[PDB]
């Protein structure tokens, strides 16, 4: 995936 | 070293975000992924305080405890400031356009950190109301976490998910430098190290490693990678010469930081890790953390090796490999053993018992009656038979008196006192106006003040003499008569030791008269037999005669005043006791294992 999301 | 881990208080609660340890009230606050936040006491399991703060994840909190105050960030771009003695919302305001990630609160002026997702740090003063003070610009993503120089609160680092840390001094808009991290994933984290030796800083990584910079130099010292999954933080211990790092491979690593080498290994079970806080002032060296799944209260201790011999030959230690440091067990010796010389016995190792502190030593009672072992500011005394209790309490120091049911300490005021039958005497006083290096067991109790030794009797407490001699030990003869005094000779100017005859009559005929110097006290009470060349590192009597250890590991005997070597041992031997049924004396090495050697003519 080109996007994690430091979103936890 | 070899570190021990007590599991203090666990919590099965939502993803824990924040975390911080209370300095003097036994509490962490916990503040969760579900908004809410937590107050345990973890000392007595209980659950003080919690508050429903927000349906937005809370993820920074730490303790204002001088002005008795909790704060804490959300998702919900806010910060809220709570008195915990009443529960009631202080402050509540929009301190970032985005999320906050993490909080910091300057040691000592009304000034608190807010790093965010708004790419900014911020200032805030809270006895001027709260007003935002300045506002930090320059990193290019997320703010992932704040940090004030211990050394020098004026500065503070800031770890960012652009790849670099970026300190500044309170007032300048520009860093005044600019730390590339390399780790091309970003900072998650960032720590001071508290010690004025080194100035070290430490961050860790979605990268999987962990990082540790010179800040003065501006240069990266070590890489330390362990973790399986991206690293949530890294900090140094305030006590232990560690770094403590966490992950979302749900473990904990105790690194090392002088060989930066995994020290210990921690799967806990709330599965991922997420943040860390360590007591301010190393109290039990707690450390604790937060989870998906909650969080945990870890205490850390030392196994040091322990054993103390009885006269009749029962040894007891605490800890080892195999075993726990704070475990207490018990082996018998007897002539059986096969008489090979440089072989640790073999002894079959019955479990004794259990104790709530770390030891650092150990030692039975003169008859082997009790055992008293001493830690971390406590000493505790158990009875040998069946590992029943009889006494505790906080001392600097322990001795026994002669009758194996009195004793003396340095206590936690660094004063004397004396129990006698486990039940204290209050009356017993020695006024000690210097400070007390140590405490010497023997017929006389022996005190350390400068480089003197001072010899009391035990029962009244009355100076019946003072040696000008910087004594490193003191070992009686056990028919009371003798007694060595051995010299921390420090660059072998004088002798290792000196023998001292002692007159018991000559100190009660001063007695009777009152004509007890109280400055030096009786000076025909004691009267100096020989001086000795070799060091000294352990010692028993036996009769008239000395054996003793060296530092070059020799086992010599001294009697009347000559010195004659019995053995030439190869590692660090401590001397345990002569028994006198197998004609043997008992030695120790740095693994306690025990040997025998026999001793005649």
């Amino acid at each position: 995936c080109t996007f994690k999301t430091k979103t936890n | 070293m070899k570190l021990d881990i007590k599991k203090t208080f666990s919590n099965r609660s939502d993803r824990v975000k924040g975390i911080d340890f209370h300095p003097t009230e036994p509490w962490v606050l916990t503040t969760l992924y579900s908004g809410r936040v937590e107050l345990w006491n973890y000392e007595t399991q209980v659950e003080v305080r919690s508050i429903q703060v927000t349906e937005t994840p809370v993820r920074a909190g730490k303790f204002i405890a001088r002005k008795n105050w909790i704060i804490v960030g959300s998702d919900d771009f806010r910060i809220r400031v709570f008195n915990y003695n009443t529960g009631e919302k202080v402050v509540d305001f929009e301190a970032h356009p985005d999320y906050i990630r993490s909080i910091a609160v300057h040691p000592t002026k009304p000034y608190v950190l807010s790093g965010s997702d708004d790419l900014t740090v911020k200032l805030w003063n809270w006895e001027n109301n709260w007003a935002l003070e300045q506002t930090f610009e320059g990193h290019e993503h997320f703010v992932m976490c704040v940090a004030f120089n211990p050394k020098d609160p004026s500065t503070f680092a800031s770890g960012c998910l652009d790849r670099t840390v970026k300190v500044w001094s309170l007032g300048q808009s520009t860093p005044n430098f600019t730390l590339t991290t390399g780790q091309e994933r970003g900072v998650n984290y960032v720590d001071y190290y508290p010690l004025p030796d080194k100035p070290y800083m430490i961050t860790a990584s979605d990268d999987l490693t962990i990082k540790i910079w010179d800040y003065q130099t501006k240069s990266c010292v070590a890489t330390l990678e362990g973790h399986m999954s991206n690293v949530s933080f890294a900090v140094f211990h305030p006590t232990l010469p560690i770094i403590i790092s966490g992950s979302e491979d749900g473990t904990l690593k105790i690194w090392n930081s002088s060989t930066y080498k995994v020290e210990k290994t921690l799967n806990v079970g709330l599965e991922r890790s997420w943040c860390i806080a360590t007591h301010p002032t190393g109290r039990k060296n707690y450390i604790a953390s937060g989870f998906d799944n909650g969080f945990t209260v870890l205490s850390l201790g030392n196994d040091e090796p322990t054993l103390s011999l009885d006269p009749v030959g029962k040894l007891v230690w605490s800890g080892g490999k195999n075993a726990a440091a704070s475990d207490i067990f018990t082996a018998v010796i007897r002539g059986n053993e096969e008489v090979e010389q440089d072989e640790p016995l073999s002894l079959q190792t019955k479990e004794l018992g259990s104790v709530d502190v770390f030891p650092q030593s150990l030692a039975h009672s003169p008859n082997g009656r009790f055992v008293t072992v001493v830690g971390d500011g406590e000493y505790v005394i158990y009875t040998a038979l069946a590992w029943r209790n009889k006494a505790f309490g906080k001392c600097q120091d322990f001795v026994w008196g002669p009758d194996s049911n009195s004793y003396a300490l340095i206590d936690e005021t660094g004063q004397i006192k004396y129990y006698k039958n486990f039940k204290e005497v209050t009356s017993w006083s020695v006024p000690m106006h210097s400070a007390i290096d140590r405490l010497f067991s023997g017929a006389l109790l022996g005190v350390k003040s400068d480089g003197f030794v001072y010899f009391f009797d035990w029962d009244n407490g009355t100076l019946v003499r003072r040696i000008d001699v910087n004594a490193k030990d003191v070992i009686w003869s056990d028919n009371g008569e003798l007694v060595m005094i051995v010299n921390t000779n420090s660059n072998g100017d004088e002798a290792s030791g000196y023998t001292l005859l002692f007159n018991k009559d000559a100190y009660l005929e001063a007695a009777n008269n009152g004509n007890i110097d109280d400055s030096e006290g009786v000076d025909e009470a004691f009267d100096v037999l020989y001086e000795l060349s070799e060091s000294i590192t352990s010692g028993k009597w036996v009769g008239d005669v000395f054996i003793f250890t060296t530092a070059t590991n020799r086992l010599n005997y001294f009697v009347g005043g000559k010195t004659y070597n019995l053995a030439h041992y190869t590692k660090e031997m401590y001397l345990l006791g002569y028994l006198a049924r197998d004609n043997k004396v008992y030695l120790a090495d740095r693994e306690v294992h025990v040997y025998g050697y026999e001793i005649s003519l």
